[PDB]
Order: structure tokens, then C-alpha cells, then sequence
């Protein structure tokens, strides 16, 4: 295990679907916002259905 | 472009992300977007220009 940020990390995986490392480190702030948040629905799915 | 941004402790380089082969930072090695200010994180540093040699003739 090499460790590496994790705002880096989501910066190559970025560039790997071929969307350049700027528009992470340009958008850091909304695209962990749209991270937290749908974790949220994740938990607030499973907590509402059986 | 390519790689990692990473530094010595005194130096900054550029380096392929999977084998530590570090080179100088240039405007060949990298890219531009913006400003400063919109980035977490981000460092100063010099960044060379291979052009500036010649206009130095
Ligand atoms: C960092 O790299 C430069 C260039 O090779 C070297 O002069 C400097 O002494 C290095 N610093 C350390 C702490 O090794
Ligand atoms: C790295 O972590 C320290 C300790 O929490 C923090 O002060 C610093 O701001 C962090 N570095 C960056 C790039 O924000
Ligand atoms: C980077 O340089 C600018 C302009 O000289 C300065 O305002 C800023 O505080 C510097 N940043 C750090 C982290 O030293």
C-alpha cells in the first residue's frame, strides 16, 4: 500500500475516465458535496425499505 | 501531463506515478488551468520554460 491523498487519488481516477485532473482540483469543494450527499441517500434508502 | 508533483524536502520535480524517475518542472512536463486561488492545496514554485534559452540569445 502506497499512500497518496485522497484528493489525488480522486484526481487520477478522474483521469482515467478521461476527464482532466483540473476539473477535480477546479470542482473539489461540490464534487465531495455530491460525494457526502449521496452517501446519504444510500443510508436514508436502506434505512426506509426493507 | 503525465505524472505525480512531488519534492526532496528543498526540491520540486515531476515524476511518473508507478516508478521514481523525478524531472525538472517545465511548461512541456505541465499544463495550465486558471488561477491559484481555486485549488486546495497548491504549492509555489518556479516552472522552467525551455523557450527562454533561445530568447536569451
Ligand atoms: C533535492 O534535489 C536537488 C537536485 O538533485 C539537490 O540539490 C538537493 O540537495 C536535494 N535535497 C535533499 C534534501 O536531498
Ligand atoms: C494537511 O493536514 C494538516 C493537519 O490537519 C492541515 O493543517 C493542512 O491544511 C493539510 N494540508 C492541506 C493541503 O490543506
Ligand atoms: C504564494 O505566493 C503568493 C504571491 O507571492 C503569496 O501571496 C502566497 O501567500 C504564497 N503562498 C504560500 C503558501 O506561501
Amino acid at each position: 500500500a502506497l499512500q497518496i491523498p485522497f484528493a489525488m487519488q480522486m484526481a487520477y481516477r478522474f483521469n482515467g475516465i478521461g476527464v482532466t485532473q483540473n476539473v477535480l482540483y477546479e470542482n473539489q469543494k461540490l464534487i465531495a458535496n455530491q460525494f457526502n450527499s449521496a452517501i446519504g441517500k444510500i443510508q436514508d434508502s436502506l434505512s426506509s425499505t426493507a | 501531463r503525465e505524472g505525480v508533483f512531488v519534492s526532496n524536502g528543498t526540491h520540486w520535480f515531476v515524476t511518473q506515478r508507478n516508478f521514481y524517475e523525478p524531472q525538472i518542472i517545465t511548461t512541456d512536463n505541465t499544463f495550465v488551468s486558471g488561477n491559484c486561488d481555486v485549488v486546495i492545496g497548491i504549492v509555489n514554485n518556479t516552472v522552467y520554460d525551455p523557450l527562454q534559452p533561445e530568447l536569451d540569445s
